[PDB]
């Protein structure tokens, strides 16, 4: 785990997530996909404690998929984010809390608007034009404060994202083995293979 | 051992009747008459004190009960069932309202909680329904004065005036002739005493009649001074002497 | 009404006796034990021709060395098989060995009387449990909803049981080959079945020390049916 | 009707027929007695010898609770054992909390409340035994008899079983002839006589006698069985009186 | 807790509560399943004593358990929701642990197991429901159709019907369905299904529902006009 | 604070031949610098030609041997007097030990 | 034991019917009629109070029509006490959904869960079913205006217009006659009142024996308003359509 | 007709099990009586010991519930003792919880509430007993409060219970018509006991020896029963007047 | 009649019919015999088959090294009760390092059977047991009935036609009680005892079941060719 980013532009939400899985002094894997599709127009990235992350992600995924089958309908990104927040808000006072931080990128088909939600392990939810978890934010937020505009295209967003990854590859202590980038828009979720 | 009666003892018959509820209403019919009348500035509830023996002290048996400082209750039917309902009703006014909001519940909601308790005795395992109909009079800031009837089924209805029990049919007709929307509290007490005399057979005085009002705040009955917002209970039980004073100008 | 665990005046449990009647309505199942193996065979009995007969599963594996056939309310057998499989695998986990056929049967029979006012009624299905172990060799057991089990050299259960059992009394000897036993199950099934016996409405299986428990293909059984018809015509 | 089919149901008389039916099971059982004496109590019981194959002295029916209380009963023997098992639990918890061994009246109510509880619900059956029991405590000797309903009283002498009326008559004579009191050793002899006299109501099978006693002087306040020379002496006394 | 053993054996060896649950199925609206060479079709009757219905919002007779499996039923409507809900939950749980959607046989085996449990558990009555479960196993093109009933028994069918007058439509299917050559196309399979319902239904208006399931999570429900074209075509060939 | 474990010392040794096997152990039992016993055996015949020793904390050692001896008894009861093979005994003892994974038997066991 | 006194409320008849459910429906058929009519621009809920007394307090009264949330209401037919148990459960369920998803609960989801509770009382627990039938009237942004009904069996269905309680057979025929799809709210108000006026067991339909409610988008722009009619407002609407 | 076997309503709104429990009350064939003095409350009851083999000292239907409260029972002894043990436990708990001695009327209400539950809950039968509680309450003074299987309870100027209760009741009524007061205007409890026995003799029409009666007396801060010789002393005093 | 629906109901004459019906299941069971001397205690049991293709239902069960029983009636109920005895014998060994007295074994079975006759929902056990053992007071023989009644005897028999063996043992009492230090002769007496309960069938090699426990003999069961000596 470690690096997860998110940018909301005019017509889409873009999520970038690091590929490394490190345990001790060894990088065990350099192609890890730190994301789960919750519904056709909703994607969740995650970072935190080993085991906890995937277990929580897949548990949420199962619940949203169950809802989709029951009602023959897709929950709004706002609705999914509120469900996820409440699960984490329950968790934080459990015997063993989930130590997982998530970003939820979705396209609301009823509003025709992209939406990005940042939620930490405590259950702290905020809607943002751009978001990050962990130490990544300490570099990317100020960068995006400067270069981000609300009316950008998906291509402009990807260039803005390249600028973030470059900065992290220059100033971060650890080798996070690049990022997997995914786009969420009116047509659903797709992966950029060459980043 | 253990309660093996986990199943309903009240069930639907082919005709659609709920037998035990009907039979409970029959027990209420046998019960002694009680009534309630709503005035513009108060509410009166009354009943006959049927003594079991002249050696019995009928003051020790209270048919009219305070539930909250602004709410009172009276009944027709089975006394023991009423007594435990009053205990439960007083407690639920605290647990499910006062301990949450720091004030007493309005009449309609307390009534609603009592109704719930009676409904559950109609559906839960190994129990019979309550054999009583209640009349609950009360006041609260945003609804003013009100009067409610609660039946064994758990149903409740608001009334301008009504009667329940032995001679309810005749008493309700008497109240229809006398009730108007301009009745002052004293006029309602007068009509309550007139209506009750019809159903009472033996002695008719302050020792055989039990009567209480929901009216003005009583600062003298509060027990303390120093808080301007606390002005005293609106529930007051009329004394044996106070009843006899009104029986002369009858 | 009356208690579920009530005794009759003759000293029998009503519900157990009534479940035995349900088993008599069930489809026939036959088992024969030899020194070369144990054979299990059943009547499928499809209720309609549109029903795909190969989805009728009345012979079932418990472990590699133990198999099972059923007769009666077959839906009741699912949890019995589930328990049997768990019992067999659990014993292997705890003791690093195969569990004895008799011990398995006893474990299944312990479920039987766990009903009353535990489940609400006895099982409405009888089981034929066949297997092999190193101590007592090839074995066949009949497990009832009474909680009782008998070891058998041969045994039939279901609607055609009493007629088939009388036939098994005459035909069985201590020197039967596996092939001889296979033909004998087919022969006796064909005798008690309503519809004409073929590879689609009857199923064979066996358990041997060497190859374990195997359900036969429809192609393999069809040839044994043909071999049986030819041998009866040959004298 | 149908009022007698379920335990804890009142009949129109105000009776619990199921308890009265349990009493019939008690009346069917063998005779047992209790005699209160100067400084203690004596218990005796009739043991029917069904066959030569019964090992003599080896099917003991009288039971001890704690170290100072003795219990005997008539009716369904297993029901009596269940009651004693509870008695032993009750006596153990009393001694645990309060140190002193349970007083006899205290012990009597413990059994009484427990038996009474088995008349309160339809999901349990009443006890099929009347139990005679007692011992010695700080206030002297006490003898009690408890019935299926839960009813118990203190007794000068007590009897139950098939020969209860015969035994009761014989007991009443002792109370009249000895107003000052009966000694422990005398009561043992009398107990033997009364069991032999009460055996006339059960005389097909011959029987085996079993006696026990608690006495402040003779057994130091503890429950003991009567055996050997003292038993044979009590048997001979009884044999001489029937002839 | 309520403990009563409601499903028990009778002297003749029958469990009447299970058998009476089958009568509730016999009262329910007819349902039929027919599987072709490359598809399964589920047809359902809807009674017409109910006009002024709102068909947009009224619960549909065929339910998706997952994107690749469907379930139709005959019997008590309220009872069926409980089975459908449990099936939908097990579908998601299987995907979570095995990392593969359920096979139609497995999903059927689960639903049948639930039904069986309600026949020997204290304090409960059996489900007054028989189900038709159809679909395609993951990465498989062989059509699957299964049937369950209150007792708990389940089995595979080339074609099958349940509900009121099901014995009439089963008769039709038994002579009109060739095992050697199942309906080669979607059109052929839908037609044979509509034909079989027309033996029992009444008018081919808003009385028949048809749902077609094809491989790889390809499920669609036909509209009134689409079904009405099958009804119109069949009647014109009949007048001969 | 109460410490539920102790160390009773001693040592044990097992060797296997072609048609035999030995299991040896000293008979000394200790706590700290004191001798509790000069002869307190800790190698036991458990039946079915299985010998066993659980060395370390004697209270746990005795408890384990006691439970395994009892396991052999119930194996006979439940499986028609079948002899418990050494390999089966080993697997059974694993489950006895791991059953207390989060409050272990403080012993080194040899059979 | 206690087996003797068990009615066995959750069993089948030899014909495959649930005794208690059937008998509960028989009870409901004597309750005051309640009607729901769904128009293109709103929904009407109309209900007849059970034989009134002149000394009943009419304004501070609620018997038939209850508010579940700001977008959903129900008309009741059966035991009022039973209905209030279920209404409070429904109210809580609506708030649970809002707390979880930050969106008002879709009407069908609420109706399904309430109906699922009724179903449970017919399959397990040995208790009597709830003697209640509901008409649900509500709005959400998926299906817009919706009418549903549920009964003691736990079965629910959707409707354009429907009646529950007494004289449903006669009421349904009259609604089936005069209802059309392009209908407006004010027309539906008239149809609801006219139907009750003809099916009533009383001599004449008056303001004091009715409860009335509308769910319109007749607020200001793209939002829904619930109007539980006051006594005087029912008196006026009864004059405006010329029934009195 | 299973509505007569458990505590559910009959078509006419009655509870037959409760009514039959009232009939069990008289199964012992014993009559009880209670009266109030200025300083005391006296209760008396008949004592019938038929069997010669019984220890007469152990035969009693009067119970010391607490130091201040006494209770006499009309009904079978098993149910009587059941009620007594519960009353003792309830009075003890009250004192521990609330820091003062349980009043006679409050204990009566509590036992009445318990009885009420048995009339509503099916698995529990009513106790076939009528409980008369007596004390000298520190607030209300001399007190008599009585409970029955229906769960009914009320205070009394005086009371009587048993098969021949009506005779005793009217006898007492006629005395209080004459005296014009609520109690026995007497200083000592000894004479209030004498009044109680005298008026029981007149109403029942029988004479009593020392072993035919049982007496309980409540004064301020203690309730106690009388011995055979205490009663004999009391019987002698009546005879010499 | 009206009073046999469950065990919680007494009849008007004070009988428990469900307990009596359980007793009836024992009478239908195959005969088994028990007898003892001062040194040894012996069980002999006639086993029953379903037909000639089936096995013979085992009647004897070992409880400890010094104790065991034989059964007649519902076999699963004997399994439950023997399993309870195995645990109680075992508890005594582990906790008190004490072999459970045969008498206490009887008291424990009595109290377990009794609880099933006083509560709603349950049923009585439908099996009778003959328990033999050798403890600190020598050899013992017990008879268990599911009414709860347990009885210590020199010899006895239960099952169908058990009256024949019970009479024989009553005659032979003085002889077989003094067969001390001779196992084979005590068995011979038990085999002759069970022979008085046979009709049309005789004792064969896969029909007879014998068990013995004593001073220098653990509880051991003999079947098959090991009982050929005694035919
Ligand atoms: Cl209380």
């Amino acid at each position: 785990m470690d690096i997860i980013l998110g940018i909301r532009v005019q017509d889409s939400v873009i999520l970038a997530s690091s590929k490394a899985v490190t345990r001790g002094i060894s990088v065990l894997k350099d192609s890890d996909d730190k994301t789960r599709q919750l519904s056709p127009h909703t994607l969740m990235s995650f970072a935190g404690e080993a085991g906890d992350t995937v277990q929580f992600a897949e548990y949420i995924q199962a619940n949203i998929q169950l809802y989709s089958i029951r009602e023959d309908y897709e929950l709004s990104p706002q609705a999914v984010s509120s469900f996820v927040r409440q699960e984490l808000a329950k968790s934080i006072r459990s015997r063993r809390p989930y130590q997982v931080n998530v970003l939820i990128g979705g396209y609301d088909k009823k509003k025709n608007k992209p939406e990005l939600y940042q939620i930490d392990y405590l259950g702290t939810k905020v809607e943002l034009p751009y978001g990050a978890h962990g130490y990544s934010g300490f570099y990317t937020f100020s960068l995006l404060d400067h270069h981000y505009r609300p009316d950008m295209t998906t291509e402009e967003g990807l260039d803005l994202l390249k600028l973030c990854v470059q900065e992290l590859e220059k100033r971060m202590p650890m080798d996070f083995k690049g990022v997997i980038v995914k786009i969420v828009d009116k047509d659903g979720i797709r992966q950029v293979d060459d980043f | 051992m253990t309660d093996r009666y986990s199943f309903s003892l009240t069930t639907f018959s082919p005709s659609g009747k709920l037998g035990q509820i009907d039979y409970a209403l029959t027990a209420v019919k046998q019960g002694v008459t009680s009534l309630g009348i709503k005035a513009t500035n108060g509410v009166v509830i009354a009943t006959e004190k049927k003594s079991s023996s002249p050696l019995a002290m009928s003051e020790t048996l209270s048919k009219v009960s305070l539930l909250t400082p602004d709410i009172g209750a009276v009944y027709s039917g089975m006394g023991p069932d009423y007594r435990v309902l009053v205990d439960k009703s007083r407690k639920v006014a605290h647990t499910s309202y006062k301990r949450i909001y720091g004030e007493y519940p309005p009449t309609k909601l307390l009534v609603s909680e009592v109704a719930k308790i009676m409904q559950e005795a109609t559906q839960s395992g190994g129990v019979r329904p309550f054999g009583v109909s209640l009349l609950i009079a009360g006041h609260d800031e945003f609804n003013g004065f009100s009067l409610y009837q609660v039946d064994p089924s758990g149903s409740y209805f608001p009334w301008k005036a009504t009667a329940i029990g032995k001679g309810s049919v005749a008493a309700k007709t008497f109240l229809e002739k006398r009730w108007n929307d301009e009745l002052e509290l004293e006029d309602a007490i007068h009509i309550a005493l007139l209506t009750l005399k019809e159903s009472v057979e033996g002695e008719f005085n302050g020792d055989t009649i039990e009567l209480a009002i929901i009216g003005d705040e009583n600062p003298d009955l509060l027990g303390y001074t120093g808080i301007p917002t606390d002005k005293g209970p609106r529930f007051r039980k009329l004394t044996s002497q106070e009843i006899n004073d009104r029986l002369e100008a009858l | 009404d009356r208690g579920v665990s009530t005794f009759s005046p003759e000293g029998r449990l009503f519900q157990v006796e009534y479940s035995l009647e349900a088993i008599k309505l069930g489809s026939t199942a036959i088992g024969i034990a030899t020194k070369e193996g144990v054979v299990l065979g059943v009547e499928k009995r499809a209720t309609s021709p549109l029903l795909e007969s190969d989805s009728i599963e009345k012979i079932v594996e418990i472990d590699r060395h133990i198999g099972c056939a059923m007769s009666g309310l077959t839906a009741d057998a699912r949890s019995m098989i589930e328990h049997a499989r768990t019992a067999a695998v659990t014993h292997n986990l705890y003791y690093d060995e195969d569990i004895n056929v008799e011990s398995l049967t006893q474990s299944v029979c312990d479920l039987a009387l766990r009903f009353g006012e535990l489940m609400s009624r006895p099982f409405g299905v009888a089981l034929l449990i066949a297997g092999h172990d190193a101590d007592d060799g090839y074995q066949l057991f009949h497990a009832e909803p009474s909680g009782t089990f008998y070891r058998y050299n041969a045994k039939a259960i279901g609607s055609g049981s009493e007629g088939a059992q009388a036939e098994l009394l005459n035909e069985w000897h201590s020197s039967l080959t596996l092939k001889e036993a296979e033909l004998l199950v087919l022969k006796i099934l064909k005798q008690v079945m309503e519809e004409k016996l073929d590879e689609n409405n009857a199923q064979l299986s066996c358990i041997t020390k060497q190859d374990g428990f195997k359900i036969y293909d429809n192609e393999k059984t069809a040839e044994l049916i043909k071999e049986l018809k030819e041998k009866e015509a040959a004298e | 009707t149908g009022y007698d089919l379920s335990n804890s149901v009142f009949s129109p008389d105000g009776r619990n027929f199921q308890v009265e039916y349990a009493v019939k099971a008690v009346e069917n059982g063998t005779t047992s007695i209790g005699i209160k004496c100067n400084d203690g109590v004596v218990f005796a019981v009739e043991k029917l010898i069904t066959s030569k194959l019964l090992v003599p002295q080896k099917n003991v029916k009288i039971q001890v609770v704690d170290r100072h209380i003795g219990c005997v009963y008539s009716g369904l023997i297993p029901d009596g054992r269940h009651l004693v098992n509870r008695g032993r639990e009750e006596a153990a918890s009393f001694k645990k909390l309060y140190k002193t061994p349970i007083p006899i009246p205290a012990f009597a109510d413990r059994l009484g409340q427990y038996v009474q509880a088995h008349t309160l619900y339809n999901s349990v059956r009443p006890f099929g035994v009347s139990t005679i029991f007692g011992g010695v405590d700080k206030n002297g000797a006490h003898l009690y008899m408890l019935e299926p309903s839960g009813s118990y009283w203190g007794y000068k002498g007590a009897a139950t079983g098939k020969g209860r009326q015969s035994a009761k008559a014989e007991l009443e004579k002792l109370v009249d002839h000895h107003p000052e009191g009966l000694s422990a050793r005398e009561a043992v002899k009398q107990a033997a006589k009364i069991i032999y006299l009460a055996h006339e109501d059960n005389k097909e099978k011959d029987f085996e006698l079993e006696i026990s006693w608690c006495s402040l002087s003779e057994t130091n306040g503890l429950h003991k069985f009567v055996k050997g020379d003292l038993l044979q002496e009590a048997i001979d006394f009884a044999q001489k009186e029937i002839n | 807790g309520y403990d009563r053993a409601l499903s028990i054996f009778s002297p003749d060896g029958h469990i009447f509560q299970v058998e009476y649950a089958l009568e509730a199925v016999k009262r329910g609206t007819c349902a039929v399943g027919v599987k072709g060479k490359n598809c399964v079709v589920l047809g359902c009757e809807r009674r017409s004593t109910l006009k002024l219905q709102d068909t947009r919002i009224t619960p549909s007779k065929v339910s998706k358990i997952d994107s690749h499996v469907v379930l139709s039923f005959s019997g008590l409507n309220a009872d069926s929701r409980i089975l459908i809900e449990k099936a939908r939950v097990e579908a998601q749980s299987h995907r979570l642990t095995l990392e593969d959607p359920v096979t139609v046989e497995y999903l059927t085996r689960y639903v049948a197991g639930v039904q069986q449990r309600y026949t020997q558990s204290g304090g409960v009555r059996p489900f007054g429901v028989s189900t038709l479960i159809a679909g395609f196993d993951p990465r498989d093109d062989e059509p699957k159709l299964y049937q369950t009933e209150p007792s708990g028994i389940y089995s595979s069918w080339s074609a099958q019907t349940i509900g009121r007058n099901s014995k009439t439509v089963r008769e039709f299917l038994e002579k009109n369905y060739d095992r050697k050559e199942p309906p080669a196309t979607v059109e052929e399979c839908v037609k044979l299904t509509v034909r079989s319902l027309l033996e029992v239904v009444q008018t081919g208006a808003k009385n028949i529902e048809i749902t077609v399931v094809k491989p790889d999570s390809d499920i669609v429900a036909l509209s009134s006009e689409e079904i009405n074209q099958y009804v119109t075509q069949i009647e014109q060939e009949k007048q001969e | 604070q109460f410490n539920p474990y102790g160390d009773n010392g001693g040592t044990i040794l097992g060797i296997a031949g072609e048609d035999f096997a030995v299991l040896a152990g000293d008979t000394r039992n200790i706590t700290d610098y004191s001798i509790n016993s000069r002869y307190e055996p800790k190698v036991f015949d458990c039946g079915d030609n299985i010998v066993m020793s659980a060395n370390g904390f004697a209270a746990d050692g005795d408890a384990l041997v006691k439970r395994f001896k009892n396991s052999v008894k119930w194996y006979h009861f439940d499986h028609n007097d079948k002899k418990l093979s050494i390999n089966s005994a080993a697997r059974n003892i694993q489950h006895l030990l791991y059953g207390k994974r989060f409050f272990p038997y403080y012993v080194h066991t040899i059979i | 034991g206690s087996r003797r006194y068990d009615s066995r409320t959750t069993i089948f008849s030899p014909e495959g019917r649930l005794y208690q459910v059937e008998y509960a429906l028989e009870s409901i058929s004597h309750a005051g009629t309640a009607i729901g009519i769904m128009a293109s621009d709103g929904i009407v809920l109309a209900a007849e109070r059970k034989v009134t007394s002149t000394l009943l307090e009419q304004d501070t009264s609620t018997e038939k029509l209850y508010k579940l949330n700001d977008k959903i209401a129900v008309a009741v037919a059966g035991l009022t006490a039973d209905a209030e148990i279920l209404i409070n459960t429904a109210r809580i369920h609506a708030q649970n959904y809002l707390k979880t998803y930050n969106e008002d609960i879709p009407v069908e989801i609420l109706v399904r869960r309430l109906s699922d509770i009724k179903q449970g009382y017919t399959q397990h627990g040995g208790l009597r079913p709830f003697g209640v039938s509901f008409i649900y009237a509500g709005y959400d942004d998926r299906y817009g205006y919706q009418l549903y009904t549920s009964n003691p069996s736990g079965n629910y269905t959707g409707w354009k217009a429907i009646s529950v309680g007494a004289n449903t057979s006669a009421a349904q025929t009259l609604l089936q006659m005069d209802y059309k799809d392009d209908m407006k709210v004010d027309d539906a108000i008239e149809l609801a009142l006219k139907t009750l006026s003809k099916t009533t067991d009383s001599s004449a339909l008056t303001y004091d024996r009715l409860e009335f409610a509308t769910i319109r988008k007749g607020a200001n722009d793209g939002e829904v308003y619930q109007k539980i009619f006051k006594p005087q407002e029912i008196k006026d609407i009864l004059v405006k359509t010329g029934i009195t | 007709g299973y509505d007569r076997h458990i505590t559910i309503f009959s078509p006419e709104g009655r509870l037959y099990q409760v009514e039959y429990a009232f009939k069990a009350t008289n199964q012992t064939n014993i009559n009880s009586l209670a009266v109030r003095g200025k300083d005391c409350t006296v209760v008396i009851s008949q004592k019938k010991v038929p069997d010669k083999l019984l220890d007469p000292t152990t035969v009693s239907y009067i119970f010391c519930i607490s130091r201040t409260i006494g209770m006499v029972v009309n009904g079978p002894i098993p149910d009587a003792r059941n009620a007594a043990l519960r009353a003792k436990a309830e009075a003890a708990e009250f004192r521990y919880k609330y820091g003062y001695d349980m009043p006679c009327d409050v204990l009566a209400k509590r036992m009445a509430n318990l009885s009420q539950i048995y009339t509503q809950r099916a698995y529990m039968r009513p106790l076939g007993v009528i409980l008369t509680f007596v004390s000298v309450d520190e607030e209300l003074g001399p007190s008599i409060y009585k409970t029955d299987p229906a769960g009914y309870y009320v205070g009394y100027k005086a009371t009587a219970t048993g098969p021949k209760q009506q005779e005793i009741t009217t006898n007492l009524e006629n005395h209080f018509k004459k005296s014009k007061i609520d109690h026995i205007n007497e200083e000592s409890w000894e004479k209030v006991v004498e009044f109680a026995i005298t008026h029981m003799i007149d109403a029942l029409g029988t004479e009593f020896s020392k072993n035919d009666l049982e007496v309980g007396v409540a004064t301020k801060d203690k309730f106690f029963t009388l011995s055979a010789e205490n009663i004999e002393e009391r019987l002698v005093a009546i005879a010499e007047q | 009649n009206n009073y046999d629906g469950d065990t919680v109901t007494f009849s008007p004459t004070g009988r428990l019919f469900q307990v009596e019906y359980a007793l009836e299941a024992i009478k239908q069971g195959s005969v088994t015999v028990g007898l003892r001397s001062n040194t040894h205690a012996v069980l002999v049991a006639l086993k029953r088959n379903a037909d000639e293709l089936s096995s013979y239902q085992k009647k004897i069960i070992k409880c400890d090294e010094h104790m065991g029983l034989s059964l007649a009636g519902l076999a699963p109920d004997a399994r439950v009760l023997s399993n309870y005895l195995r645990q109680q014998c075992n508890y005594s060994s582990l906790v008190f390092n004490r072999k459970l007295a045969v008498e206490r074994a009887g008291h424990l079975l009595c109290d377990k059977a009794q609880k099933n006759t006083q509560s709603y929902g349950g049923r009585p056990y439908g099996v009778g047991l003959l328990i033999i053992g050798y403890d600190k007071s020598g050899a013992h023989l017990l008879e268990f009935q599911p009414s709860g009644n347990v009885t210590e005897l020199y010899g006895t028999a239960i099952g169908a036609r058990s009256q024949g063996a019970k009479t024989y043992l009553e005659r032979t009492l003085d002889t077989f009680i003094k067969i001390d230090g001779n196992p084979d002769e005590l068995i011979k007496a038990g085999v002759e005892a069970i022979s008085q309960s046979l009709r049309d069938e005789s004792l064969t090699v896969d029909n007879l079941s014998i068990a013995i426990v004593g001073k220098d003999t653990p509880f051991t069961i003999y079947d098959g060719e090991a009982v050929a000596k005694y035919i």
